[PDB]
């Protein structure tokens, strides 16, 4: 897999795929 | 954070599943 530039909802949609069924938590505060 | 990691910077699908729960 390659790295790519992933912003606003494109990086809440890539966390979804890769994450799915295990879920994720979006944290942009850090 | 993720934002400066992939947003800012570049990342790949294993950085990003680290904030999988
Ligand atoms: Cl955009
Ligand atoms: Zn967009």
């Amino acid at each position: 897999f390659v790295n790519q530039h992933l912003c606003g909802s494109h990086l809440v949609e890539a966390l979804y795929l890769v994450c799915g069924e295990r879920g994720f938590f979006y944290t942009p505060k850090t | 954070g993720i934002v400066e990691q992939c947003c800012t910077s570049i990342c790949s699908l294993y950085q990003l599943e680290n904030y999988c729960n």
